[PDB]
This record gives C-alpha cells, sequence and structure tokens, in this order.
RNA sequence: AAACUUUCAACAACGGAUCUCUUGGUUCUCGCAUCGAUGAAGAACGCAGCGAAAUGCGAUACGUAAUGUGAAUUGCAGAAUUCCGUGAAUCAUCGAAUCUUUGAACGCACAUUGCGCCCCUUGGUAUUCCAGGGGGCAUGCCUGUUUGAGCGUCAUU
RNA sequence: CGUGGAGGUCAGUGACGAAGCCUAGACCGUAAGGUCGGGUCGAACGGCCUCUAGUGCAGAUCUUGGUGGUAGUAGCAAAUAUUCAAAUGAGAACUUUGAAGACUGAAGUGGGGAAAGGUUCCACGUCAACAGCAGUUGGACGUGGGUUAGUCGAUCCUAAGA
RNA sequence: GUCGAAUUUGGGUAUAGGGGCGAAAGACUAAUCGAACCAUCUAGUAGCUGGUUCCUGCCGAAGUUUCCCUCAGGAUAGCAG
RNA sequence: AUAUUGGCGAGAGACCGAUAGCGAACAAGUACAGUGAUGGAAAGAUGAAAAGAACUUUGAAAAGAGAGUGAAAAAGUACGUGAAAUUGUUGAAAGGGAAGGGCAUUUGAUCAGACA
RNA sequence: UUGACCUCAAAUCAGGUAGGAGUACCCGCUGAACUUAAGCAUAUCAAUAAGCGGAGGAAAAGAAACCAACCGGGAUUGC
C-alpha cells in the first residue's frame, strides 16, 4: 500500500503522466523482460529497448516468432520487428506494432553505455 | 480604397496569406482530429471590419 | 408573519451574510502544523524548554478573585529578592514584568519561593561552548504546578 | 553536419569573422536552388551553423569586456545580475546587520543562554 | 426614412485600429480608446466588468518573460553555468 | 374489388435518446512567496523541406550556447556517420546569449511605417550638401560636481 | 414501489456474452412495479440488511434539440425581347462564335474617380456545395501570376477646432 | 409642393443622458426617446397570474366570529388530522 | 499565533459525468454580432491493429453489383451502442359526415399450464 | 577691485530613484439605491456594491495617557 505523501494513488493523474510523457520517460516505460539464458548469464531482470536487439515474441497470434528491432515507435508506445510484418491486399507490407512488455530479450546490442548500466544495476 | 495607409495594408497582407485550406499531409499525423479549416473567410459573407 | 403562540426570535440575518461564512474544515490540518510546528520549534531553538517560567498571581474581581493563576511576569522587586537582575533573568529563561506591582506578602513570597526552586532545578551551560548534552524536558510549566493556597 | 561550438572556441576573431561570411554566401546560393527543386533540406544545417558562429563570436566579446572592468565598482547593466527589480532594490548583508554601539554592548552583556531542566 | 434608406449612409468609420490594444476601438475625434483607455498611462478597467478583466488579464498572452521567473526562483536565481 | 386512411409487426429510413466510457470541471486540505525603466502584463507583424490554426520562437526566429540522459525523429521526403561516442532526440534540465515593431514607453510626432539634433566612422573631388554603419537626446525628485543670478548681504580695495 | 451514490453481506451474475434497446410472446402483484423467453448488442452489473440525496413529469404562451400536418401547396408575373445555325460536351431555352431582331439614346445600361470593400483583377485547371429553373459558364472551388514615380498624391502650411 | 434662395449638399469640427439639440412636433439624439445604449448592484420586491413529478390504505373540511388604511390579504376562534 | 475565490507546487472527495460539471473535456474567450462599451456559442467515442476495401464488371461521373480485410462491414472516415416523434416497402384487418374507450360474447390469429 | 556667506537657477553634469501590471487576502478615502418597515420621510439594507489612492507574503496592531474597584490584573492578534 501507498505510505508517502509525494505519492498519488489518483486514476485521473497516473492516466494523464502516461499519455503527455515526454520521449525520454517513454524509454524506461519501453522496458522488455530478458530471457533465462540472459537472466543467469547477466544477472538482471528487466531493461529498456533498444533498436538492434534480439526479442522473441511470447504473446498474441505473432507469439514463437524471432526478430530484431529496427525501429522503437516511442510516439506510439510500440516496437517493430523486422520480419514480422503484414501483406496487404494490393501486396505492400507494413510493419506489426507490438508492445516490448509482450516479448522477450534474447540477444542485447553493447556499448559502452549499455554495459555500465548493467554493472549499475548490479548485472555483471 | 486605393488610397491607403501602411497599416491597414499590412493587416490586408496577412489575412490573405491566413486564407487557404490546409495541407493534406497535415491529416495522416499520429492523432491528428483537424479535417478543415474553420476559420476560413469570403470577402462577401465575413467582413474583416478594420 | 406574527402566528401561534412562539417565543420571539432574534436571528440577525438581514445582511449579506453568505459571503462571510467562515466554516473551520482545516480544524484537524491546523492541529498537525501546530504540533509540528511545535516539534520543530524545540528541536530547533535549545535544549531549553520551549517556554518561560510564570509567576501565581491573584484573579481581579470580586467574581474570580478566590483563585489563583499564571501571571504574565516577575516583578523588579521579585527577581531582585532572588539574588539577580532582570537583564539576565530574561535569558535564563524567567519572565519578567515591570509594570506588575507587590501589595501582597503572600503572592510575594510564593513567586520568590518559585525562583528559588527554578534555580536550583537547571544548569546554565557555560559559553565556552563545550555544553555537555542534557535532556530536554519540553514543558517548565509542568514542573514547576501552580496549587491554590 | 553543422560546425561545432567546442570546436569554434579554439580560434581567433578573425578567423570567426571569415567563416560568417562563407556560411552567408552557402545559404544565399541555397536559396536560389530552393526555387527549382521540390524540396531541400540542406538548408537548415547552414542556418544553424550561423547562429553558433554568432553566439562564440557574442561570448568572446562579451567575455574580454568583463575583463576591462573586473575590480571596478561600476559595470555596465547588462553584465550585472538580473535576479528581480525588488531583489535589486534590497538591503546588503552588510547594511541588514547594522546595529548602533549602544545595542551591541547589550548583546555581548546578555546574550541568550543555553540551559536545561534537570537538576 | 429612418430604417432602411437610412443605413445607406454609413461609409465614415468612427473608430479606428488602437496602437495599444489592437481592437477597432480607437475614437478618431477624441483621440482615445474605448476598450483600454489609450493614450492614458493606465489600462482601462472596472470591477462591474468581470468578464472584461478576463479576456485580456495577464496569461492571455505569450508571457515572454514572467514565463520563467518560477524556474529562476526555484533554482535561487543562479549565476555562472553547469559544471561539466 | 383496388386506390386511399388508420392500427400492429419485420426490414430499411430519419434523428441522436439510452447504456458504457473520460488526459475535463468542481470542492476541501497542505506547502511556498517570485512582475516591471537591467523595459513588465498586453498588442502587432514575422520565423519550418512540405503549415492555415493551436503550441513554440524573434532576422541567431517550432530555435543558439551550456548541463544531463545514451540512440532516435516519424505523415512523407531527406540526412545518414550521429552509434564501444564531447553523441541521435518535436527528450529532459537550464545558470550563457539572441530578443523584429510596439507597449508604464522615454528626441518630437503617430488615422503618417512622418520629422529633427548630437558624437564616432565610411563613400560621393566635402566641418557646411547627400547617403551607409555604430552610439546617443523624456519627466518629477534626491545626493554630489561644475557654471552662474540677486545693493538678500559681509569683509577688504 | 422505483432512481444516482455509500457501509456490510450473498467466497452473487458475466466475453460459453454484463448493461442498454426492440419484442397485439409467457408469469406474479389491487397498484406503484417485478420476473422469464426471443432478437439486437459488446464490458460491466445485481439480490438482501442499512446509510444518503441535485431521487420519479403531460402541461408552466416551460428550456434545448429533433420532427410533422399544412404541401409538391402559396408562389418563382416591375425595369418593351427574343430567334436561327454551328462549335463544345455524358447532358445546352441559359457557355462560345456567326447571323438576325431590339434597347440604353451623351443628366446613358457610355468613359473615369472620392468614401467603403480587400484580391472580387488576370491565366490555367475544375462543378460536390453556392448563382431561390438550369449550367459545360461565373464576383463559385483549386493552383499560380500581377500594383515599378525627383515631376501624380501623402509628406509641408494653416482653418473651425484639438 | 418648391426650384437662385431663410437654397441643396460632401468632408472637417463642436455640443452627451435629467444632459444635449429644437423656425417648438415632446420632436430628434445609430430601426431605441414624456429621459439613449452597455455592464453591475440583481436571483431587486410582488397581498397578483401560471406551474409544481410514484402507488395503495384510513380519517376528512371551510367560505362563519372579533380586530386590522381590513374589502383579491392577514391575525384570532371554529371546523380537521 | 490570524487572513487569503489571485500566483506557483502537491495530496484528496458518500461531488458532476458531454443539455451535467467552469462559458470552454475539442485550433474557447475561439467562430460570429455590434460604430462602440460589450455580447458570446455549437462541437467528445470506427477497430486490438487501417488491416481505410487490391482486382472484375455496369455507368460520362457520383456511385452500384461482386470480390476482399476483420472476431464483427447488424463497425465503411455520413463510422460504438442506435430509443421516440416522423417516413418507405411488405403482410394482416377494418372503414355510409371523425377517431379512440367501458362491460359481455361470436369469429380469426396466437399462446402457457397437467398429462402421474 | 577681489574673496566669502545666504537664497535661487542651469547642464545629454556623476550616481540613483518613482510611474505600469496583478489585486483572493491587507491599509485608507469616497459612497448609493433596490430591499425591510405589509404605505412612508427617521431608521433598515450599510458605515455594504460601484468609484479612487497605497502595500506585503502576510498586512495591520503592538510594549498602556489600558482594564479595573478586586486579596487586583498587565504589549498586540486569534479561538
Ligand atoms: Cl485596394
Ligand atoms: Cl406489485
Ligand atoms: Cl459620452
Ligand atoms: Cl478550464
Ligand atoms: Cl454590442
Ligand atoms: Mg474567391
Ligand atoms: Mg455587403
Ligand atoms: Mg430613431
Ligand atoms: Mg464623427
Ligand atoms: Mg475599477
Ligand atoms: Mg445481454
Ligand atoms: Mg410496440
Ligand atoms: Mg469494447
Ligand atoms: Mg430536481
Ligand atoms: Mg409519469
Ligand atoms: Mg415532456
Ligand atoms: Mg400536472
Ligand atoms: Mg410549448
Ligand atoms: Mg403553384
Ligand atoms: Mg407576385
Ligand atoms: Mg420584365
Ligand atoms: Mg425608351
Ligand atoms: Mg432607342
Ligand atoms: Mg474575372
Ligand atoms: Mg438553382
Ligand atoms: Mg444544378
Ligand atoms: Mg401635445
Ligand atoms: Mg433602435
Ligand atoms: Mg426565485
Ligand atoms: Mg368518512
Ligand atoms: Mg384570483
Ligand atoms: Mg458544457
Ligand atoms: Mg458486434
Ligand atoms: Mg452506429
Ligand atoms: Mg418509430
Ligand atoms: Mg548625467
Ligand atoms: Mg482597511
Ligand atoms: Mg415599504
Ligand atoms: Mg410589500
Ligand atoms: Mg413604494
Ligand atoms: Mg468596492
Ligand atoms: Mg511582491
Ligand atoms: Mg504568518
Ligand atoms: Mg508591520
Ligand atoms: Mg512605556
Ligand atoms: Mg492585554
Ligand atoms: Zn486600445
Amino acid at each position: 500500500a501507498k505510505q508517502s505523501l509525494d505519492v498519488s494513488s489518483d486514476r485521473r493523474k497516473a492516466r494523464k503522466a502516461y499519455f503527455t510523457a515526454p520521449s525520454s520517460q517513454r524509454r524506461v516505460l519501453l522496458s522488455a523482460p530478458l530471457s533465462k539464458e540472459l537472466r543467469a548469464q547477466y544477472g538482471i531482470k528487466a531493461l529498456p529497448i533498444r533498436r538492434d536487439d534480439e526479442v522473441l515474441v511470447v504473446r498474441g497470434s505473432k507469439k514463437g516468432q524471432e526478430g530484431k528491432i529496427s525501429s522503437v515507435y516511442r510516439l506510439k508506445f510500440a516496437v517493430q520487428v523486422d520480419k514480422v510484418t503484414k501483406e496487404k491486399v494490393n501486396g505492400a507490407s507494413v510493419p506489426i506494432n507490438l508492445h516490448p512488455s509482450k516479448l522477450v530479450i534474447t540477444k542485447l546490442h553493447l556499448d559502452k553505455d549499455r554495459k555500465a548500466l548493467i554493472q549499475r544495476k548490479g548485472g555483471k | 480604397s486605393s488610397h491607403k495607409t501602411f497599416r491597414i495594408k499590412r493587416f490586408l497582407a496577412k489575412k490573405q496569406k491566413q486564407n487557404r485550406p490546409i495541407p493534406q499531409w497535415i491529416r495522416m499525423k499520429t492523432g491528428n482530429k483537424i479535417r478543415y479549416n474553420s476559420k476560413r473567410r469570403h470577402w462577401r459573407r465575413t467582413k474583416l471590419g478594420l | 408573519a406574527i402566528s401561534k403562540n412562539l417565543p420571539i426570535l432574534k436571528n440577525h440575518f438581514r445582511k449579506h451574510w453568505q459571503e462571510r461564512v467562515k466554516v473551520h474544515f482545516d480544524q484537524a490540518g491546523k492541529k498537525v502544523s501546530r504540533r509540528n510546528a511545535r516539534a520543530t520549534r524545540a528541536a530547533k531553538i535549545a535544549p531549553r524548554p520551549l517556554d518561560l517560567l510564570r509567576p501565581v498571581v491573584r484573579a481581579p474581581t470580586v467574581k474570580y478573585n478566590r483563585k489563583v493563576r499564571a501571571g504574565r511576569g516577575f516583578t523588579l522587586a521579585e527577581v531582585k529578592a532572588a539574588g539577580l537582575t532582570a537583564a539576565y533573568a530574561r535569558t535564563i529563561g524567567i519572565a519578567v514584568d515591570h509594570r506588575r506591582q507587590n501589595r501582597n506578602q503572600e503572592i510575594f513570597d510564593a513567586n520568590v519561593q518559585r525562583l528559588k526552586e527554578y534555580q536550583s532545578k537547571i544548569i546554565v551551560f557555560p559559553r565556552n561552548g563545550k555544553a555537555p548534552e542534557a535532556e530536554q524536558v519540553l514543558s517548565a510549566a509542568a514542573t514547576f504546578p501552580i496549587a491554590q493556597p | 553536419a553543422g560546425v561545432k561550438a567546442y570546436e569554434l572556441r579554439t580560434k581567433s576573431k578573425e578567423q570567426l569573422a571569415s567563416q560568417l561570411v562563407d556560411l552567408k554566401k552557402e545559404l544565399a546560393e541555397l536559396k536560389v536552388q530552393k526555387l527549382s527543386r521540390p524540396s531541400l533540406p540542406k538548408i537548415k544545417t547552414v542556418r544553424k551553423s550561423i547562429a553558433c558562429v554568432l553566439t562564440v563570436i557574442n561570448e568572446q566579446q562579451r567575455e574580454a569586456v568583463r575583463q576591462l572592468y573586473k575590480g571596478k565598482k561600476y559595470q555596465p547593466k547588462d553584465l550585472r545580475a538580473k535576479k528581480t527589480r525588488a531583489l535589486r532594490r534590497a538591503l546588503t548583508k552588510f547594511e541588514a546587520s547594522q546595529v548602533t554601539e549602544k545595542q551591541r554592548k547589550k548583546q555581548i552583556a546578555f546574550p541568550q543562554r543555553k540551559y536545561a531542566i534537570k537538576a | 426614412g429612418k430604417g432602411t434608406p437610412s443605413f445607406g449612409k454609413r461609409h465614415n468609420k468612427s473608430h479606428t485600429l488602437c496602437n495599444r490594444c489592437g481592437r477597432r476601438s480607437f475614437h478618431v475625434q477624441k483621440k482615445t480608446c474605448s476598450s483600454c483607455g489609450y493614450p492614458a498611462a493606465k489600462t482601462r478597467s472596472y470591477n462591474w466588468g468581470a468578464k472584461a478583466k478576463r479576456r485580456h488579464t495577464t496569461g492571455t498572452g505569450r508571457m515572454r518573460y514572467l514565463k520563467h521567473v518560477s524556474r529562476r526562483f526555484k533554482n535561487g536565481f543562479q549565476t555562472g553555468s553547469a559544471s561539466k
């Protein structure tokens, strides 16, 4: 239960903060959990989603499909996978928007900042 | 009339440029509810009243 | 607008009274604020007792003269009889009232006794700055209650 | 593309002046090409570069003036602290703490004491 | 002839544009604006006109300078620059 | 007997009630004290690759600098090297700047984008005329500086 | 008896379909009403014990919105007036061209301006709406183009006055 | 009717609400005049007109007395629950 | 210690739920009206995702008929649900200067209850 | 002649300062009528609305030319 006077349980305020969140804050909101192999390897539970990350779909009609993150559409609160698309009647193909909470990260794109974040969260 | 001050002519110039339809590509933006320009003006229907 | 056997009423509501209605919705909130203010003042000021010692005086008027209560401050003669000056008394936590006079020996003796007991039950720390830590008593009035003679 | 502010800070005013002129010439010719092409988004980065060059030039000139007026009691009003109108008219710390000789003697003689009710 | 025939003689403006408030309320012969009171030093306003105050009060415009006062106060009117 | 008129049902119209939904309103409580001649509130006109409005901004014009975060923005186009990095971003923060014409508005005026004066500098064979660039010239009052006025008045020639 | 909300309870109902709506189909109650089946629909809702109120409409020349009969009815009759052919077009009493008949008759239905309007000016494209018939036309709709001064005005002067 | 003048008229300017202006009609003062328009006091007061929203059960009237600037209203007694 | 329908930052409700609640849940003090002071609205909801209907055919065209997308076009940018007034089609019935109603039964249509 | 003093001026003299906005609450001035009295003029509405001047985070008030008549109390403000 809530124990602080600086946090509010008002439903109206919570929804307004979510839909009007700036781009930097939507990055934290768009986090995905790691796989069992990566959870043991690094020692952390979840990370914010990043482009060029290998993911697996674990919910919805696209369950079982894999791919790489080709676009993080923060404005739409969604991500797009390179090989997860829909074919229109005219023959054109459009990406399918997926929520990162319904995905599982199977491979991480690593650089200097990502490694420091992992060590900052107590990972190895 | 033909005789007009600079202030009146400058005022008329802005009203001419504001009288145009909305660009089509704007309606394709995410979360767009604007369809037609609600501030359109015709010289014979509504007067500027300057 | 007069009918039946009823008392005559004098309800004064012929002005714009609704513009000046004060409802104390913040009664609970103000109590929290006052308790917070007392708590923060006690920590901030000193290990001092948060209040000044007061003398015992006789209430005026024939209706209330049978009881004694707390006055504003000790007289100049009362503090002089206790062996201290008025200027020094204010800095040790003793209220001094220069406009009250002494005409009753019983009241004068009682107030002198109060000043004697107060000086024997306090520790005045030196100005050097050592200031050994002492327990803070929050009420000098509770320590020195006033009793009816 | 575009220039870098930290790179521009390591050159003299003459080099900045010459680079500003070249950017203006490039902006002029891009405006000519815009009239014939459906789009020309490259014009944006040139305009921002001119703004960055003007910013660095201004900060160098203003810094030089601060050295000229260093230590003096009167300085240009644009180089003074802004704060608010009421804050600039308030008494300084020195003025607000002034006391008379009569009151100073009393403060030294009888300061507030520290005590407790224990025994 | 006080109705429709009389309405055909209206071609001389009583008010023009005001330089201070921008409304077509500057009386030509009296040289004064009927809305903001220009050229008087104070701005015309009245307590019986509650709606009129709301149409022109603070916050209806850009607030070019007053926008940032609260932020500057929150930081204590800092001087200098942020450290790297 | 049809047509027509009326009543009911089904399907289709007209219209937008009802139900469910809610980034809004309203009321109570708590904390804080910060506008402006260092040009405020407000007004006008402008600024985007493709924008009318709203929002943001001022010819450095949906922004410049600085700090933080660490890879987007997104309707399309484009740019890509900005991706193990002084670095993506319609991001956050914000202490340095820019800040058109106005406005208590301040050279004089203003139903005019009207008309002067002073200083420095540049060009026109120019201290005097014309033009460009930069910097100035309101009122009341206070303290001080300087230059003065009056047989108001002192002393000495 | 019924309605919005509140405390308690029925470990109540529900995407295998909650609420709402339609239903000369069924049942209970003197009645206010309650219950069920069928159709439509898509996400919440009810029984009982109590609490609370912005709690029940046929009317107020009631408020706002929507819709009828009247009714394909009144009417679309001032300013003398139109006709033939070709071209264009899906479509021509109304657009364009040619021919004919007429009018304004110089205090004009001619040729310029002040005030007022503000792009209505011009070209190309185009006809859903507007031009109380029509429309291929337009002062309509869409996209562009266009206003050049030492001598014409403002600017300067003063008038009643401010 | 009048048509060379007490003529007609454009623009500028002056007079503002118990005020203006009037060869005078209580005329005119932005379709508003025997006292303009706008906002507020203001949800102004009304013994006067209109309306006042579910069911069933039981009981069930008065237009009369006295007083009132009382006579379309109240107080008072009566009738009723 | 007291005040606070303004400003800034927070936490809440036996409050209202798009004719309600602030005039404004939306490019609202906006559109629009008045010479002027002032006056001042209407307007929220496709779907989980545009997957916003390729293609064939009729028509000058708008569109129609198919096909297709979707869990659902009884969701097609006139879009959730879609009431009444009022209207079209189909079916049944009655009608000699209104129509509607009460009690009773005939006729037609339609329907529940026990088969113990 | 010269040099003071007093009073009064000038300067784009040196350095400053005032105006406007906001105004819920705060300190003053000015100031109604509708309304109630079943009429109405004193009265009431009201020392209110409107109008005008001036502040702050609070303002104002404040350490008695006070209250009392008591065995006296002891700045101001609020409940
Ligand atoms: Cl023109
Ligand atoms: Cl019942
Ligand atoms: Cl007037
Ligand atoms: Cl609002
Ligand atoms: Cl008006
Ligand atoms: Mg047009
Ligand atoms: Mg017209
Ligand atoms: Mg009239
Ligand atoms: Mg005039
Ligand atoms: Mg006023
Ligand atoms: Mg159902
Ligand atoms: Mg029915
Ligand atoms: Mg749903
Ligand atoms: Mg009600
Ligand atoms: Mg009813
Ligand atoms: Mg009704
Ligand atoms: Mg009734
Ligand atoms: Mg009616
Ligand atoms: Mg006819
Ligand atoms: Mg006729
Ligand atoms: Mg005719
Ligand atoms: Mg003729
Ligand atoms: Mg003729
Ligand atoms: Mg034309
Ligand atoms: Mg027509
Ligand atoms: Mg037609
Ligand atoms: Mg008469
Ligand atoms: Mg009128
Ligand atoms: Mg009422
Ligand atoms: Mg009976
Ligand atoms: Mg009657
Ligand atoms: Mg509303
Ligand atoms: Mg469905
Ligand atoms: Mg629907
Ligand atoms: Mg119906
Ligand atoms: Mg000076
Ligand atoms: Mg006061
Ligand atoms: Mg009376
Ligand atoms: Mg009365
Ligand atoms: Mg009267
Ligand atoms: Mg007032
Ligand atoms: Mg302040
Ligand atoms: Mg305080
Ligand atoms: Mg004070
Ligand atoms: Mg004293
Ligand atoms: Mg006292
Ligand atoms: Zn004005």
